[PDB]
């Protein structure tokens, strides 16, 4: 019963591919009530935008121990990184599906999905840490968007292919 | 012959009867001013029949044209020798005429809203570490776990294993599963510093909210008041409260009353009413500094939520009024003092002022005082409890199918 | 005009230079100070002297006279009578009483309220019952729910599973099974959690220390208690306890006719006496002004005063037929509107007194914990230790 | 009788706006109730004309003339002034002055902080500092006893299991397997014991710093903010305090101006309304130097932002003005005198000044925020969380590369 | 002509030299007072002889029975033009001569000692419970080893097993062998719930030590100690404190007055020095009120322990007597209020009050309150460490000489 | 192994002594307490103060849960059963090292013996917590004495089931 394990780690990681895509293409992470005060602002990872207030229709973009943070806010590295990194597995993965004969793909498959939950843990840790890390932010807060809940998502099925693919891991080690 | 008495209604003296106009007259007086009446009518003989009050009023000094109106104005100006409505002791009152003796005591008293407030159920669980704080460290255990899997089977002790060892690890239990290689040591120990520093950080959490919720006292006397801060009170505008603060030249007195003369909210009202109404409507921070007579009448209505606290700032009283020279002001005089010695004057308040009271019939109703984490809050967690005790057996009777189906 | 007063502890006191002067700047309170500012107010020369016969005035009711200031003002040998008088029935055909200017009643009176020490109660100060009785049968749940669904687990080994569960420790030996498993993993988030909580508050008890008030703070709890009451032996309260109608005094003087005839006592300071030896004993009902001056006097230790009960008013007394009884009434009546017997009141029975804690509360150190909050355990550790032993040598014994 | 007074001052204040109590008194405040005092007390026309030129006082000795209340009166429309004005040198000797009524300060104020959000400095705030650096050498130090007891003395245990098992050991949750001997057991219990204290001593002391709180001042006085030397300060461009800044001789008074002398950012603000205006803007740095008077006039206004440290650099005071010798200077000194004497000039200086503020009501601190642990007090938890995971994954995979 | 100096004998102005003998003549003293009178004769110019009061006191020009004595007594007789000293400036010493301008500052203030707290060793690790706790907790520990000891050895295990087993159970540590029989296992389930009782205890009590010691209020100004009353506080019977506090307006102030009239602490004082040897003595429990001038006196030249907190309740100043016909009233007034603006007057107070004084506060920095533990009770924490060491090396030594 | 029984006389005979100095004599209360502090001393069945104002006389002194815990705490009676079993529980060690083959009795008197010893735990735990609820005691060097028979009692006991374990060998 191995073939219906390695379809359901490749729906996971197109399930993976598709909220990442819908990650860096939508604007739906947070329900912040800012300005355009507060009102609906689709603040962004990558783009930040608005719907109500007199601005209406036009948006820009966003932007010892605390300056390196600072840079990773606002360049987005391991967000860049973890998506560069997703899609090294999607192709590893794609060789491991078409070439059964080689051993390490499939390690390099199982660290690039670990690496994938550093990279989201440390890009969520950054977004809150960003939202929640002034005292000043506002008589209403919290009230995470969709896509936090896509994010969560996304990092739920990465538990799921890391421990079903290392799951066949274990059994083609022992086999 | 028939003597008429001036009486003027506001609570709860001559309140008309619920069946409109429909009786005879004057024998549909029912209450507190009108009992007495009967009864000092039949203590030594006369008519206790009512009469209509020409203006509305009590009746002031009226500087300008002189003159005078209210009760005591129809009774300085004939065609009246008994007065029944209570009013308040005041010089320009005893410059023309005398009191006989105040019935009840009575003093200007602090009003409050009554504290309600409920523990929640599954929400307070979340109280002292918020909900985000629960769903990265879950995130992270899921995390940890699978790193620990990796590990484990990389450098038995399966995935199965590996989540025995993680669940183990969340609550500093431990396990049986150790592997040979050091780095699932150093993963399960940094991952007991940081479970270690979140029991920790919620535990001094959760005292710190305990101690900072429960520290906090009831305003109480005027003095605490008087330092108070953040919460607004005053009084109203048309009324003699006001000329007694102004008059005041105690050091505390004259100490709050330099603290509201500089009113920069809306300290001073109109009406009764219309702030008893908007104070429903605030009800968070704000105090009328009413009589004790109306705020016990108040405080025994249908919504319930007012209560007396603190004690009487003055020692101000009340008086039946009778005209100079006249043949009825000491018999009087003796017979309301024979009936306050008597205790039926209590009686009667006992019985128009807490017994006719629908709302608030018992005032020991909640008195228990526990200060501490009852079945109503900590219960909540029980809650949460029995439902991932029901979520396990949820999970049981699918293991059930792990086992039979 | 010539005035007498009676001597009464919270209304005059003899100055402590005595020798200094003798005469009207002799005394100092509130019964002088007032019988000054009124003859300031209207303006005459006036003398204080003292009751030749002591008495608070009453009728005899069999020889038709009156003793003390009544008797000396109805029999023509004082014109004014600046010491406190209560108002009663009797006292209205014979004399003229003025509005009063003061409000008394009958109030209640506790012993001094102190942190209790028990042994056993100690131990669970904090939380309450149902909590662990509610924990109690969780764990036997959860040692049922374990035995049963694991099926090396018997009878035994699933409770101790469950026991070293229920004091942050694992266990030697671990199921096979998931469900067993998740169980133990919500059974010890719950242990962890509200040893947590049961820390927190333990801690807030410990460092807010703070005295709640008994459960004598309301006549209907006073009715609803076992502890003891008493009052007087004839006087006023005796005689408004006497007669009543209000369905709520009869409860209270069923049980003074019921209870041990110790309740009554002749003197207030034998009655202060008997009740500041004993933090429960029998609680008192007396005057609101004799509470004000015991509760700020050298001994600090109880001043409660309670809910209010009762109402009587204090007036300055006058003959019949005097020229001078519209002059004193309006002068009475001025000084309560304008205020300063109030503020006199305020001056010396509130601001000149032994200690000023009462104002504003003081934080003290909690010292040491000393073991009453720990004796507790020591109890249930010996019982648990001499049960074991025995059943560990009747098991051993017989099987 | 003409009586002049500066309306641009902290002094005055309109009643209603305009057409309203319409007279004389239409300004009410600290001068104008001592001048209507000080009439009361010695007889003195009232007066409510107001001099044009708008500055208090000063000496444009170029010209050979004076401008403001001082030149007003020594050329002579007016006989008596009660206004803000300071003495100086040339002051004095073109015009006698009275008996100072107050006292005038010159002191440093700072933004009011809101909270601090470090990285994982907010895990290092309690137990100190040095501690961690102690209790890692106690665990190495533990380690090597404890690795030293289990092979010299009489096993199946490395250096890598022993500092697992000291690890393990400061954590109280106990052991895999125990060594089974009479020796190392008091070692191990007593390490027990210490970490048990460290962590019970942890838990009731961030109980304690959360229960509560104080915020301490950064700097407490102008020797210490000179010493620092990490915060920005600017007086004023021009002034007495520029002038006095400039002309000091106190040793640290010349470093202070040599501070002033390589400064990039344009401290010298043109008007004091500016200047409060960027102190309160920014709380990072750039505090401000100001009179003791404005000071704590601007600490009883709106904003609310704002906190003096105490201590004065220069003392001074305000004083009456007259034109020569009269027979109204020793009556109007006298009544000065007389009324600072009293307390009836601090009477209306307290009321004046605590009447007409609502920010210091709420004194010390608000006890009513508590909320729950946000990631401000947490984010130095999952700085170290992250930290921990990183190098310990590292770790792994270099042990992986090592042995496996 | 010589011009003559008069100089109350007044300890932190004037000083004559202890030594005596040599230096007499003009130089005969040293000090503030004399240094002014130096500069001054150096400025307008004379020559200045110094001279001191017959009777030893200030005087004043009370509407008394005549006998009228002092310093400006002897300046109004005719032998006293000039009078370089410190005087309080008072309406009874004003309608028969004036002064020029105060110099310097006068405020009354509080003064208070120093608290200092030092936190023992090993006796600070107890200190967060009672020592009888710690003994009963340790001996039942004991106790119920070999109880549990026993007990198996009743119903593999040996005096090291034994050991080791109760006293991880003693602090929740896991073991590798079991506590076989429902005996053994209830009675390790009954003591570990009264570990955890106790743990739990112990961190209570620790976690309100700590709240309660740092929720402190520090006293400072003078309402907070007005509304403490658990500090006494007074003055002396006369001088200008007792007129200051007869004539009270404030409401706060007048409390104080009624306070201190209440005579529970009375006055206590009749020499100021010797109500600084009795708040010395006091340690802490007594509080003095008096000048800000003698107080910095005293905190600089008296060894520190006692020092000033709050601001000035009042405004006061100082002055120096001149006659009322002469022609040395205007040149000496221009001259130091030349001296005063200058900063030369304020140079030589710093070299006379900072300097000249043997005390660290002012010459070295003070400690930071960083909060958390400050090597105090971690320093106990550390000492039972040093035991924990001291056990490991015995435990360690005796069975390598039982081995041996 | 006779070091074994040797060393089981010896402590039991030493025991003896101490308990016998410990309880018998009139020496175990220091406290700042007024009898004006001087020296004041509680005992068995009467209390007495050395010197002061109470010279030349030993004053017989007087005096549900909280009944019992009182009544033991004053009266006194539980230390007196609580002693009296101890001496018990030494003759009974009498009997043992008379008796040297009694397999299983001279267990039991081991166990009569903690038992003994754990009674009067609880009895000096409950009586100073009485002491501590005065007010709403230090070790007097008799009550050091008693503490010194704790520690003894727990000696003698550890050697004991060390000699079990010597018996384990040997049975
Ligand atoms: O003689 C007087 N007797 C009064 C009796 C009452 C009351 F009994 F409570 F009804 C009141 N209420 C005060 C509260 O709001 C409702 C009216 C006002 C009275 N006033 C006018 P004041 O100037 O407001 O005291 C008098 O003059
Ligand atoms: O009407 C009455 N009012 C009273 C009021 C007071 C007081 F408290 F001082 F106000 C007292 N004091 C009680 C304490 O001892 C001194 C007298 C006695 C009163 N009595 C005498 P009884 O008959 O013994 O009650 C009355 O009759
Ligand atoms: O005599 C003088 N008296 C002054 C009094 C005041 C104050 F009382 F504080 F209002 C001030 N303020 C300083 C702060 O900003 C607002 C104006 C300036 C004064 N100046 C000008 P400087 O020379 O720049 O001090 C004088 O000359």
């Amino acid at each position: 019963d191995r073939g219906v394990q390695m379809l359901l780690t490749t729906v996971g990681a197109f399930a993976a591919f598709s909220l990442m895509t819908i990650a860096v293409g939508t604007d739906y992470w947070l329900y912040s009530r800012g300005v355009c005060e507060e009102v609906m602002t689709h603040s962004g990872l990558w783009r930040t935008c608005c719907l109500e207030g007199n601005f209406k229709g036009l948006c820009k973009q966003i932007d010892t121990a605390e300056y390196f943070l600072r840079a990773v806010r606002a360049s987005s590295i391991f967000p860049i990184l973890s998506v560069i990194l997703l899609f090294m597995g999607g192709l590893c993965i794609a060789a491991s599906e078409f070439y059964k004969t080689r051993h390490n793909i499939i390690l390099s498959a199982g660290i690039f999905f670990v690496s994938a939950g550093l990279s989201n843990i440390i890009g969520i840790i950054v977004y809150i840490s960003a939202n929640a890390g002034d005292p000043s932010k506002k008589k209403n807060s919290y009230s995470y968007g969709w896509s936090f809940y896509f994010g969560a998502l996304s990092f739920i099925i990465a538990e799921m292919v890391g421990v079903l693919a290392v799951h066949m891991f274990i059994d083609r080690h022992k086999q | 012959r028939t003597y008429i008495v001036t009486t003027i209604l506001e609570d709860p003296y001559v309140m008309l009867k619920k069946n409109a106009n429909q009786f005879e007259g004057n024998d549909r007086y029912e209450g507190y001013c009108v009992e007495l009446a009967a009864e000092i009518a039949k203590h030594v003989g006369y008519s206790y029949r009512l009469e209509i009050v020409s203006d509305g009023k009590y009746g002031a000094r009226d500087p300008d044209t002189k003159a005078w109106n209210g009760m005591v104005g129809e009774l300085v100006y004939g065609r009246a020798d008994v007065a029944v409505a209570p009013l308040t002791i005041t010089l320009v009152r005893e410059e023309v005429i005398d009191f006989s003796k105040p019935f009840m005591s009575l003093g200007i008293s602090i009003m409050i809203k009554k504290p309600q407030k409920s523990k929640p159920g599954v929400f307070s669980f979340l109280d002292p570490l918020a909900y985000e704080i629960w769903m990265c460290i879950v995130f992270a255990y899921i995390g940890v776990s699978v790193v620990l899997f990796l590990v484990s089977r990389f450098s038995e002790f399966g995935i199965f294993n590996s989540l025995w060892f993680s669940l183990g690890a969340f609550m500093q239990q431990g396990c049986d599963i150790s592997p040979r290689s050091l780095s699932g040591r150093i993963v399960g120990g940094v991952w007991w510093f940081f479970t270690l520093i979140i029991i920790s950080s919620y535990t001094a959490n959760l005292a710190a909210f305990l101690t900072v919720e429960r520290m906090v006292s009831p305003i109480e006397s005027a003095e605490d008041l008087a330092k108070q801060t953040e919460i607004a009170y005053g009084t109203l505008e048309a009324g003699s409260t006001k000329e007694f603060f102004r008059r005041s030249k105690i050091a505390v007195f004259e100490k709050m009353w330099t603290y509201m003369k500089s009113a920069e909210p809306s300290v001073f009202v109109r009406t009764t009413e219309e702030g008893m109404i908007r104070v429903r409507k605030s009800k968070g921070k704000y105090a009328y500094l009413l009589e004790s007579t109306m705020n016990e009448y108040i405080e025994q209505r249908k919504p319930c939520d007012t209560m007396k606290v603190g004690g009487n700032l003055d020692s101000k009283g009340y008086g039946i009024a009778t005209p100079k020279g006249s043949a009825l002001r000491n018999p009087v005089n003796l017979a309301v003092l024979k009936l306050n010695e008597q205790g039926l004057l209590d009686k009667l308040k006992n019985k128009w002022w807490y017994d006719k009271g629908e709302c608030g019939s018992g005032g020991g109703d909640s008195k228990d005082k526990t200060s501490a984490l009852s079945l109503s809050n900590v219960a909540g967690v029980f809650y949460i409890l029995i439902g991932g005790l029901g979520l396990a057996m949820l999970v049981a009777l699918i293991e059930f199918c792990y086992k039979s189906r």
